[PDB]
RNA sequence: UUAUGUAUUUACUGACCU
């Protein structure tokens, strides 16, 4: 069964489908969430700041891509 | 439009469908709404864009004449990287006034 | 360089009918081209294949000859990886090859298949077909190359050939970093490359018009 | 579950910034964390009070505006001062009437001053960093 | 749409009586020629004689028409009429449009051919 | 309409003050709605700083009880001679007491 | 604009203030401040 | 909350498990429909369906209450069929 | 005829509170057969009645020609009520065929 | 008929059941009894005083009271909002829209509906109260939960109602309902009202279906319409369910795409059913889907197509009306070798059809000829023996003018059998019309051949024929009665195709034009005037100047007329003439034609200001030697007046001519005039010059306006220091990269501006600072703009609409200027602050943000320490090489 | 003396509007 958590959509006032913006009950988690996700698609987005990572390692660039890219599900830690 | 709070846009993905403003609203942009510097053209979707809604001005629905064009200042700002600018619903003006 | 809006990944149809850009999440775009009579390039409006929650990690085309164009993408989805604070379940939320299929009919981009991944691969490779080839995809991830066509092959697994006794591994995979495709008119070929350098000679010979088994050797350094 | 300002200002590295209010946020150790962090600016100070910001300014007489010097050197405040103060003295018949058979070349200045009153002699005015905000007594504290 | 015809019609009046169109030319001088009009929508009860005593109002009809079915029916629902003179069928067209008998909404309309025995709009 | 709000009744008390009594144009020229009629009919009706516009006494309402039997209708007769005088406050006085011998 | 400065009223028009005459008798409200000023009648 | 093993409608038969259903909603609201037994067959025609979204739009023609025990009766049949590889409940397999 | 005027109803507005029980059958069995009246309870309702009948006519009688009648000593007047809605929507009757007809 | 169970189940409570002679009347018991009650509030009509009978008595709130009072104080605001002076409706409407959460829907609905159900209403009256009912639900958000159906059977009316702007209220609160009420109350709520037996519930709330499925998505409701048309109990569910479907393609029309195939694989299990109803309505759905896809799916309409073509084949009737729409509208989806195998053997039905005496088979085959023949497939000289003339036989008549659906449709069809076969062979067909006794007539020829002729073109036209559509244009301009341009039109668009071959037409013309332009006074003379402002064009191209310098010198006359219109029309024609000559050599030469317009320049009508100001404009620019440049002067006061004029395209071309009067005579003399015109009391005509004060600040270069701009803000009046600061705003916004040199001399006013302690001040300033942080942008102005954000920033909190729009526009441009950086560095620790109050503000100041630049705010977050379970350091940013 | 709830004018905003 279920009880009572009907919540479909409502009003459409702004349509904040942006992922990453965040109302004023967003904790410290899901802000610094959206923050490395966003940190991780500038960073492969860039080929410089990549260049940059793959420098400091010796890992050549789809491994730090790949490192990179299979962090950004759960970056900072569980919920 | 700004002056009416009410109205609400399309936004959704502009296709290649170039938009049209009517005679009574020529030179007008869309988004900050003013007749300076345009400088980008409007790109509306294929649903605001269908058969009878073809030429037909973005903002007043009625027939188009001349193209539509976003400010250097909507410009700069990204607000034509957005969805279609498409008002879509006529709400309490120019129903009330049709009524008196 | 945004996450949400495309221009990340790119594929385009083999044949050179559509073209798909795509962000690392959340929103994926088609284009139709064709030419006019002129023979000018023209372009549709975008086609939208929108997914929420979505990692992409890399998009191919789909080589079909002259059939409905597809494009496959690893994709995961990752709203239950953030629900659950146990940690587990974002540990077993393996990747998806997904199959996005483009009714020119129907001028819309449906998923037609997805299926799971039993590890992480990191990208796709195309192979040739309609006519030319056994029409499919390609994985490759670490320690492992995967032909997996849709359909009937069942899921072709190559182990990828280390090194003789070469002293850098603890504990560490091996993945590729280049593709390399080529046609030479007879037979088609890949010229892979694992992270060190050694480029392989991976070749699909295949005894039906279904996959057999895929076999590769050490080209060069 | 709200633990108070001793000890929310006993954890933190820098305690001179932990408020009264802080206390009772959803989350205040990133809070005074935020708080505390280096170039940001604060709150304005008006978001606990009652008086929508700027409604303690009744009864105050203020001056009405200093022109900039550079304005001052090109006549333009004699010459218009001088003519409203002429046509305070108008009626509505010579209102009307001036407004069919017009005298012109009231002002006519000239077009070098100004263009070298904006150009030649353009003053710098005295700016502030970003952190100054605006509270509401703020220029009658020029004490400091 | 089986009585959205009436309206279609008498829509047809109440634009001409809007615009003010000329006798001359107002729409039946195309339906000169013809002294028939096209009944519509009769009760089944309504014989002959009971359809010429209603429709005689204008002139007396010369030859009726109903679509008395083959053998296994009685009445089909329309019927022909020729009068006198055609200006009867423009008084009938106007006048008669859209009056009730017994329940159903009949309707009236010019024919400009002939008896058609089965075409017209059941 | 005739509404004659508050912010133009004191209005009408200063060009009183300044203008005069038999003047009424030149005070109606300031008041954006009102003529000089509605002028000198809410000055005279409402405003008069003579009308005693409370206080109903004892002496004045056995006066009009049998003075409003004199002449019937008529208030603007008798409202010079109640002095009441603002032809409605005796009209107010003569309903009211109608209904308070009724109840 | 016009302003009642004992009251800090504020008022857009002319019959704005001088309606404000009778409301509010801080008018009267400043025999405190006469008490103030001195501590006898 | 039991509604969540998940389900796959290739694993079950669908022309066996209608005249069930059309016998409890009909004990359900005491007369016979057809648009919502064929809703029972439009939801349950997709090969992964929801629980929580059939639980709702029954929801709204049933009490909530009907809504509830239906839910707890006919996904309980629907598992109970795609353990067993002939896709027949157990209230099927031995009646 | 007349379809668009619903009958089978009267309002009555300013009616006396005098009225004991009889004033109305009076007024409203003069012109013929009554259904019933209503007559309200709340001081506004107190003074403020509805009179239904058996018959279209007689209420076409009343509402032509009641139209501000002055009676004792309040002139009333007449309306037609507008039946909209309801508070129970009657269930499990019956009402078979049960060879009547 | 009742019984008393259904009657006190009627009746609310409150209520029990139980010759001649004279003599004289007395002095009453005071028969004066209240009948509109007790207060100002509005008139009661007579057949309101059931629904606002309550009103009459005073409540006297005690002791009949518990909240329920002011659960009919409701009753107080309906009355105001219906009967009253706007005062009125606006404060009880925003009272009630303030309130509704606390009314609560319960009270508020049964109030509202029975009285919207009521059969003495008015169109504007029905306005109003949809007006409170879709306020009413944004506020009663999944409130109105019972009230869907009792909403529904009082709005759905609204859909198959005859007024547009009704049909748009129907459906944008059944869209809002729809949105407002989830999915599963709208199925629970509308499938009775599936089988029930009035056609005109059943139509509706097919329509009803269809709004909804609009709102919320087809494939919501896909399985329920999959449920209902595959339902076999009576085929009204079908016939309702394929409505459905048909309303669902008709209203949304490209978006139905997508889910195409599985929609109609629906249908299909129709077009075969016993009921003609039902095959009719599946047909109609079936074309209703195939000119929704239009040119995709045919491929999925391929199961549809064998029973379409036998249905074609062995019916009569109007299942093949149905048909045949059906077919016409696919065989455009088709290639072009099925496409034309249909079409051949299609058009022989339509031969067979035209014939046909009803009038819908007449417009489905007057619809059906426009796509079959448009293809490639039926040849010219086949069209031209067989499909034209029947086509020109049998539909064009008379009453097919009348009715406006087959009006256009008529017209819009022979346009294309025009594009198929030819110019000349429809036009020679029926251009002998253009002399016909009937308007109308005339009118649709005429809009056929302007249509033709724009479109095709006039070379294929011999010297037989245009002579022939000559001297028809000529009787039927002649000879209208109504007030249309069509003909207008027809005529200008007829002339510009005939081009330099209209010359030997010219004199036969002007003739008939210059006898026509005196005619009884009787109005037609703007006809006359309107045709010289259309054909002015084509006498400069047909090398005719001599009667472009005859016709100019009778309009120069023309123009003392007391007809607001027929001086408007003349002005026009004037204006044409004024065009298509050069200014400076024109036969009423300008030097004394404006000095005319100056009077005609004070006449309060709108056409004739409009056409005096456009022609003024051009006069002020091109031809501003012409004058005294005292005359400039003196109707530069003239146009202060030419403002406060209801039409918007007189106020914004008022002010061009002040920019051009500027540039003649020089901005100290036109300045002061539009200075003195900021203590008005009224806008419309204070920020109308405020524009006009910008336009001559950037013609003729600011440093010519800005330091009596900068003046003027010294004197003490609210309007002039909002009017200064408005044309601030203007002036930046016009001027763009020429702020570079200006910011400095306006950064001192703003500062004053946005710390003085009015808000519309702090608003006019603030939009100030947004335009002048686009104009400098790039420009290293990052210094005065980081200043003027000191005093934007406390502004934040402000909720007066304009002026929290107004600064969230300012923070939103001033992201550009100085850096998402100093913008994100200000929305820090304040984010999370305790209150909500300033938490959410700074969360949408942090969105607008975060959706402007979002990956320039890469470089800018703070470093957050880890805590116990997570790790929050961005490393890969702090290690280095 | 900040302040509310309202009856209630007066001013003001949005290049609002045939
Ligand atoms: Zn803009
Ligand atoms: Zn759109
Ligand atoms: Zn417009």
């Amino acid at each position: 069964m279920t009880d009572r958590y009907t919540i479909h959509s409502q009003l459409e006032h702004l349509q904040s489908k942006y992922i990453g913006t965040g109302h004023a009950d967003t904790t410290k988690w899901e802000w610094l969430v959206n923050q490395h996700r966003d940190s991780y698609c500038s960073y492969m987005g860039h080929f410089d700041l990549l260049n940059y990572f793959a420098i400091a390692e010796n890992e050549s660039k789809a491994r730090v891509r790949f490192n990179l890219m299979e962090k950004m599900l759960q970056p900072c830690g569980p919920p | 439009a700004k002056h009416h709070p009410d109205l609400i846009f399309c936004r959704k993905q502009a296709g290649v469908a170039i938009g049209r403003l009517c005679e009574k609203c020529d030179g007008k942009c869309v988004i900050c709404d003013s007749y300076v510097r345009p400088c980008t053209l409007v790109r509306i979707c294929d649903e605001c864009n269908y058969g009878s809604y073809q030429g037909r001005c973005v903002i007043c629905g009625g027939p188009g004449v001349s193209d539509a064009y976003y400010c250097k200042e909507c410009t700069i700002q990204e607000k034509d990287r957005d969805g279609c600018p498409k008002i879509v619903n006529l709400g309490s003006s120019k129903t009330d006034l049709f009524y008196e | 360089c945004r996450r949400i809006v495309p221009g990340q990944f790119l594929a385009v149809d083999p044949k050179g009918r559509a073209v798909m850009i795509s962000a690392i999440e959340k929103q994926k775009l088609v284009y139709i081209l064709n030419r006019d009579a002129a023979a000018r390039l023209t372009i549709s409006s975008p086609l939208e294949a929108h997914k929420a929650n979505t990692l992409v990690y890399h998009v191919v085309g789909v080589d079909v000859g002259f059939e409905n164009p597809m494009f496959a993408c690893l994709e995961m989805d990752y709203e239950e990886a953030d629900n659950d604070p146990t940690g587990e379940a974002a540990a077993n939320t393996q990747q998806t090859l997904t199959f996005y299929e483009l009714d020119l009919g129907l001028n819309h981009v449906v998923r037609k298949y997805s299926e799971p991944l039993e590890e992480h691969g990191n990208f796709l490779i195309t192979v040739p077909g309609g006519s030319d080839g056994p029409s499919g995809v390609l994985i490759c991830s670490e320690n492992y190359i995967t032909y997996k066509n849709f359909g009937d092959q069942p899921d072709i697994r190559c182990p990828i050939p280390r090194r003789r006794n070469d002293l850098d591994d603890p504990e560490r995979g091996m993945i590729f970093v280049c593709s390399a495709t080529h046609k030479t008119k007879s037979m088609f070929f890949f010229l892979a490359q694992t992270e060190q350098g050694d480029i392989f000679k991976i070749t699909l010979e295949t005894d039906e018009d279904m996959v057999t088994e895929i076999r590769l050797k050490y080209f060069d350094t | 579950n709200r633990f108070t300002v001793a000890e929310l200002k006993q954890l933190v590295a820098r305690p001179d910034v932990v408020e009264m209010h802080d206390v009772t946020a959803q989350d205040p150790k990133l809070l005074v964390h935020l708080k505390a962090t280096r170039n940001s600016v604060p709150v304005p100070r008006h978001w606990c009070f009652k008086r929508k910001y700027l409604q303690g300014k009744r009864g105050i007489e203020k001056p009405p505006f200093e022109l900039p010097d550079f304005i001052k050197r090109t006549g333009i405040q004699e010459m218009r001062e001088a003519l409203q103060e002429k046509e305070e003295q108008k009626t509505m018949k010579s209102k009307m009437r001036e407004k069919v058979r017009p005298k012109m070349g009231k002002i006519d200045i000239d077009y070098q001053k100004l263009h070298d009153a904006f150009f030649k002699w353009q003053t710098k005015p005295k700016l502030t960093i970003h952190g100054d905000l605006y509270y509401e007594g703020k220029e009658f504290e020029t004490r400091l | 749409n089986p009585l959205t015809k009436v309206k279609l019609i008498n829509e047809l009046n109440e634009r001409e009586v809007q615009l003010g169109v000329a006798d001359k030319v107002s729409w039946h001088s195309e339906y000169k020629d013809s002294a028939w009009i096209f009944l519509g929508g009769l009760p089944y009860e309504l014989t002959e004689g009971d359809i010429i005593c209603v429709f005689s109002q204008y002139g007396e009809i010369v030859n009726i028409n109903l679509v008395r079915d083959k053998k296994t029916g009685k009445s089909k629902g329309f019927c022909f009429l020729c009068y006198e003179d055609q200006r009867s069928t423009i008084l009938a067209v106007d006048n008669f449009n859209g009056i009730k008998i017994k329940g159903r909404t009949i309707r009236v309309d010019h024919v400009s051919n002939y008896r058609a025995p089965k075409d017209s709009e059941e | 309409g005739g509404v004659w709000r508050n912010t133009e009744d004191e209005i009408l008390k200063a060009a009183v003050m300044k203008y005069g009594k038999n003047q009424w144009s030149r005070i109606a020229s300031l008041l954006h709605r009102k003529s000089a009629k509605q002028c000198k009919a809410r000055w005279y009706e409402w405003l008069d700083p003579s009308i005693k516009k409370t206080e109903w006494s004892r002496e004045e309402e056995e006066k009009l009880l049998h003075l409003a039997k004199l002449m019937p209708t008529q208030w603007r007769t008798i409202a010079p001679i109640i002095g009441r005088t603002a032809a409605q406050c005796l009209e107010h006085y003569e309903f009211l007491l109608d209904k308070a011998a009724q109840r | 604009s016009y302003e009642c400065k004992l009251c800090l009223t504020l008022h857009n028009n002319e019959g704005s203030y001088l309606a404000h005459t009778q409301g509010k008798k801080h008018q009267t409200n400043l025999a405190r401040r006469a008490a103030k000023e001195a501590k006898e009648a | 909350e039991c509604l969540e093993k998940k389900v796959d409608m290739s694993k079950v038969n669908l022309e066996v498990i209608k005249p069930w259903i059309t016998k409890r909603v009909t004990e359900i609201l005491g007369f016979e429909d057809d648009v919502v037994i064929e809703f029972i067959f439009n939801q349950l025609e997709v090969k992964n369906p929801d629980s929580k979204m059939m639980q709702i739009n029954l929801t709204g023609f049933l009490n909530g209450k009907n809504a509830r025990e239906f839910m707890g009766e006919l996904w309980p049949l629907l598992l109970s069929a795609q353990e067993n590889i002939a896709g027949i409940p157990s209230a099927f397999l031995e009646l | 005829r007349l379809p668009p005027e619903v009958n089978r109803i009267l309002y009555i507005r300013n009616l006396p509170y005098k009225i004991t029980a009889e004033e109305m059958y009076d007024i409203f069995g003069k012109y013929g057969p009554i259904r019933q009246i209503r007559v309200g309870n709340t001081p506004e309702t107190r003074g403020t009645a509805y009179v239904v009948y058996e018959d279209i006519f007689d209420a076409k009688n009343a509402c032509d020609h009641l139209s501000g009648f002055n009676v004792c000593n309040r002139y009333l007047v007449v309306l037609y009520y507008n039946a909209n809605r309801a508070f129970q929507k009657m269930d499990t009757k019956k009402k078979e065929e049960q060879l009547k007809l | 008929p009742l019984s008393d169970e259904e009657l006190d189940a009627m009746f609310p409570e409150g209520y029990k059941v139980l010759t001649g002679f004279h003599m004289q009347t007395e002095d009453r018991t005071m028969k004066s009894v209240n009948d509109q009650p007790s207060g100002n509030l509005p008139f009661l009509k007579p057949d309101d005083i059931q629904y606002f009978d309550k009103l009459l008595v005073d409540v006297d709130e005690s002791t009949l009271s518990p909240e329920e009072q002011k659960e009919r104080k409701i009753m107080k605001l309906l009355l105001k909002i219906k009967n009253g002076t706007p005062p009125m409706r606006k404060a009880a409407l925003r009272q009630i829209t303030d309130k509704a959460r606390e009314f609560g829907a319960g009270p508020l609905f049964n109030q509202i509906l029975p009285l919207l159900m009521s059969p003495t209403l008015e169109d504007q009256e029905r306005h109003l109260l949809v007006k409170v009912i879709d306020r009413i639900l944004y506020k009663l958000d999944d409130l109105v939960r019972p009230y869907v159906h009792k909403i529904l059977v009082v709005i759905e009316p609204l859909l198959i109602d005859e007024d547009y702007y009704a049909r748009v209220e129907g459906r944008e609160i059944i869209s809002n309902l729809a949105k407002a009420a989830g999915l599963a109350t709208m199925i629970s709520t509308m499938r009775p009202d599936i089988d029930n037996m009035d056609e005109y519930v059943r139509n509706t709330t097919a329509r009803a279906f269809a709004v909804v499925a609009s709102a919320l998505g087809i494939p919501s409701l896909l399985p329920f319409l999959k449920a209902v048309c595959k339902s076999k109990k009576s085929w009204q569910a079908r016939h309702t369910g394929i409505k459905i479907v048909q309303q669902i393609a008709i209203l949304m029309g490209c978006a139905i795409l997508p889910h195409l195939r599985s929609l109609v694989e629906i249908i299909e299990h129709g077009l075969v059913d016993e009921q003609q109803k039902v095959r009719t309505i599946s047909a109609l759905a079936i074309a209703a889907l195939a000119e929704a896809a239009t040119p995709y799916g045919i491929e999925s309409f391929d199961s549809v197509l064998k029973p379409l073509w036998k249905g074609i084949r062995q019916h009569r009737g109007k299942g093949l009306a149905a048909f045949l729409k059906a077919i016409g509208y696919l065989i455009p989806l088709m290639d072009a070798e099925y496409a034309n195998y249909y079409t051949r053997e299609v058009m022989l039905i339509l031969i067979r059809e035209f014939q046909s005496p009803d009038e819908e088979m007449k417009k489905i085959v007057l619809k059906v000829v426009k796509q079959c023949c448009g293809t490639d497939g039926v040849e010219a000289n086949y069209i031209k023996t067989e499909i034209l003339p029947p086509f020109f036989k049998h539909f064009w008549q008379h009453r097919m003018a009348l009715d406006r659906r087959n009006y256009r449709q008529l017209v819009d069809t022979t346009v294309e059998l025009a594009n198929k076969v030819g110019a000349a062979e429809i036009i020679s067909r029926i251009v002998d019309d253009l002399k016909d006794e009937a308007e109308q007539y005339r009118k649709m020829v005429m809009e056929t051949i302007e249509k033709i002729m724009g479109n095709l073109g006039a070379a294929d036209i011999d010297h037989k024929l245009e002579e022939q559509l000559i001297d028809g244009i000529l009787y039927a301009f002649q000879e209208q009665t109504t007030e249309d341009s069509v003909m207008l039109n027809g005529f200008g668009t007829v002339v510009n195709a005939l081009g330099k071959r209209v010359k030997p037409y010219l004199p036969q013309i002007c003739g008939t034009v210059l006898w026509r332009l005196n005619n009884k006074s009787a109005k037609v003379r703007q006809q006359a005037a309107d045709l010289i402002s259309r054909t002015a064009v084509v006498m400069k191209t047909c090398q005719e100047e001599k009667l472009m310098g005859h016709l100019g010198v009778v309009l120069y006359e023309y123009l003392g007329e007391e007809y607001p219109e027929v001086l408007g029309s003349i002005l026009g024609a004037l204006k044409a003439i004024v065009n298509v000559i050069g200014m400076h050599k024109m036969t009423p030469p300008i030097k004394d034609l404006l000095p005319r317009l100056t009077p005609i320049l004070k006449n309060r009508h709108e056409k004739v200001q409009e056409n005096c100001i456009d022609l003024v404009g051009r006069i002020a620019d091109r031809g501003a030697e012409y004058v005294s440049a005292r005359e400039w002067m003196r109707i530069c006061f003239e146009l202060l007046e030419l403002l406060k004029a209801h039409k918007k395209a007189i106020r914004r071309a008022t002010v061009n001519t002040f920019g051009y009067i500027a540039k003649a005579i020089g901005p100290h003399d036109v300045l002061a005039t539009l200075l003195n015109n900021l203590k008005v009391q009224e806008r419309q005509n204070r920020v109308c010059t405020t524009v006009a004060i910008a336009i001559v600040a950037e013609t003729c270069s600011p440093f010519t306006v800005l330091p009596a701009l900068m003046n003027e803000y010294r004197v003490p009046e609210l309007n002039v220091q909002n009017g200064v600061l408005k044309s601030l705003s203007f002036l930046f916004e016009y001027i763009g990269e020429m702020g570079k040199d200006y910011i400095y001399a306006v950064t001192p006013l703003l500062e004053d501006a946005l710390m003085d302690r009015d808000l519309v001040h702090r608003q006019t300033a603030s939009a100030v600072v947004q335009h002048m942080s686009l104009g400098v942008y790039g420009f290293g102005c990052e210094d005065s703009l980081n200043h003027l954000l000191n005093y934007v920033w406390p502004n934040v909190f402000e909720t007066s609409p304009h002026v929290i729009q107004a600064v969230m526009g300012a923070l939103e441009g001033l992201r550009v200027a100085i850096g998402p950086c100093r913008m994100l560095q200000y929305c820090l620790q304040g984010l999370f602050h305790p209150a909500r109050k300033v938490r959410d503000v700074y969360w949408k100041i942090y969105n607008s943000i975060y959706i402007g630049s979002q990956d320039a705010l890469i470089a800018h977050y703070p470093r957050i320490y880890n805590d116990d379970k997570n790790t929050y350091i961005r490393y890969e940013l702090d290690y280095i090489l």
